[PDB]
């Protein structure tokens, strides 16, 4: 049966989820027998007889995303004269990374989160922040990857467009992706 | 257009694809690196519960938006709890 | 559409909604087996062919989605358990 | 407006602002209900007798009076959240307490069934120890259903 609430240990489950949650932010192969089984572990954590453990999981997955965001900043801020392609090759992967992970955290979004958050009415007219996984990975790309970099990205574009005006053959897809990112 | 469903006990069940998309979790397990190119392996569900879970889909799809008065689902008292803790997981 | 039965077989169960030849055809289309290889062991007797399911005996009013009827099709051999104990 | 509904001004028998707004003391004001719901209020509220918003408008008793306004509050209630099978202070449902045959058929257009609802009833009707053997969250959900 094995569906009634039990007692679980954070370390054993979290040192097992990390390996498979690190291979989905960058596209690789995961067996079709582990993607189906780890759907029963994120449920066991949310129902533990001594105490719920969801908040610690949320705190830890934020820190996991932070380091992955920050290391790509290191790799890009030192790329020379070819920043544009380097900003596209990783944006394309990281965009598909988020929605393939949002599915794995459906239970957290449905039950724990969205129940203690702010209402749309609270957002409007002032008066009155917990935020959903898969939309949290899109607010650590704005603050640590483009805002610390919004000089070179604008400057290399506003001259490539001018060169195209004067006669030039730039790759349409590369430029179009970068503008579509914003 | 057919999807398999393996239970923890071992008994295997087969139902139409469109008849097994009423549950969000079964849709999530089929979207991603789990395109399975299908057989979905449940690790903590017995067989008797899964039988009635499969039976519920046809009852829901057939008697929807129908003027005819709808009958009542028969549920045995003994197993009633397990369908609840399974529908919580499957979000049916 | 008035019948809803399960083609149960050893460790397997297929769910489907006018004669037995078409049922063998569907069982083929699902399991990929020769039409002659597979036949019925319906309720301790070997059903005939050409006759519609109405003449075999199953009535629509006693075969509804809430309580489908079992149809034994364990004829895989050549060309011719209980689910679980509740706790 | 939001500053006031951010606190509960419940008075009398635990009646909320919506409960007063939806009953004849103003019996049915379509714009008032829409504005109140948009400003933000608990669509599910419990009074001394446990009745919800739907439990009050169902006994209107004047179907001819506002047969075009009795089809506004109901749709506004079902949207933005509503629970259609709560039992209060005794075994009774919004459909069960329907005094008029008009309301009994007006409701039927907008509900939807789920296995959780059909499983909840049998647990309570056939009373078994439904405490401490289930997840904590569902303990409350099996209470009003």
């Amino acid at each position: 049966m094995s569906l009634k609430p039990r007692v679980v240990d954070f370390d054993e489950t979290w040192n097992k989820l990390l390996t498979t949650i690190k291979a989905v932010v960058m596209l690789e192969y995961v067996e079709r027998a582990t993607w189906n089984d780890r759907f029963s572990d994120i449920y066991a954590l949310c129902v533990a007889y001594p105490e719920p453990l969801g908040e610690r999981l949320y705190t830890e997955t934020k820190i996991f995303l932070e380091n992955h965001v920050r290391h790509l900043h290191k790799r890009v801020l030192e790329s020379e004269e070819q920043v544009l392609v380097m900003y596209h090759r990783y944006w394309e992967e990281y965009s598909k990374g988020a929605d393939y992970m949002d599915c794995l955290y459906r239970y957290l979004n449905t039950q724990f989160i969205k129940k203690n958050k702010l209402t749309e009415a609270d957002l409007q007219y002032g008066y009155g922040p917990l935020m959903e996984i898969g939309e949290l990975a899109l607010d650590m790309w704005r603050k640590l990857m483009v805002e610390p970099l919004q000089a070179i990205l604008i400057r290399m574009l506003l001259r490539e467009i001018k060169n195209d005006r004067g006669g030039e053959d730039p790759n349409q897809k590369v430029i179009h992706g970068v503008i579509n990112s914003f | 257009m057919y999807v398999k469903l393996i239970s923890s006990d071992g008994h295997e069940f087969i139902v139409k694809r469109e008849h097994a998309l009423t549950s969000g979790t079964i849709k999530a397990m089929l979207s991603g690196p789990g395109q399975f190119a299908n057989e979905v392996n449940f690790r903590e569900i017995p067989s008797h519960v899964l039988s009635k879970v499969c039976m519920y889909f046809t009852y829901k799809v057939r008697y929807t938006n129908s003027s005819t008065e709808i009958p009542e689902f028969p549920i045995a008292p003994e197993i009633a709890l397990e369908l609840l803790m399974a529908a919580n997981f499957l979000d049916c | 559409m008035d019948v809803f039965l399960m083609i149960r077989r050893h460790k397997t169960t297929i769910f489907t909604d006018s004669t037995v030849f078409e049922l063998k055809r569907i069982v083929e289309g699902i399991l990929k087996r020769p039409p002659d290889e597979q036949r019925l062991y319906k309720d301790d007797q070997l059903l005939d062919d050409g006759k519609t399911l109405g003449e075999c005996g199953f009535t629509s009013q006693t075969a509804r989605p809430q309580a489908p009827a079992t149809v034994g099709l364990a004829f895989r051999a050549d060309d011719t358990e209980p689910f679980s104990s509740p706790p | 407006i939001y500053n006031l509904i951010h606190l509960d001004p419940r008075t009398r028998e635990g009646f909320t602002l919506l409960h007063l707004a939806v009953n004849s003391n103003s019996f049915p004001n379509a714009l008032v209900t829409k504005l109140l719901l948009d400003c933000g209020a608990e669509v599910n509220a419990v009074d001394n007798e446990g009745n919800s918003a739907l439990h009050i408008i169902v006994q209107y008793n004047r179907p001819i009076s506002d047969f075009l306004t009795l089809h506004s509050i109901i749709i506004s209630l079902v949207e933005a959240g509503a629970h259609t099978d709560m039992t209060n202070k005794q075994n009774k449902t919004p459909l069960d307490k329907s005094t008029t045959g008009v309301s009994e058929i007006l409701l039927k257009t907008q509900m939807k069934m789920s296995l959780k609802c059909l499983a909840a009833r049998a647990v309570r009707a056939n009373d078994i120890n439904y405490q401490d053997q289930i997840p904590r969250t569902l303990e409350e959900f099996v209470g009003f259903h």
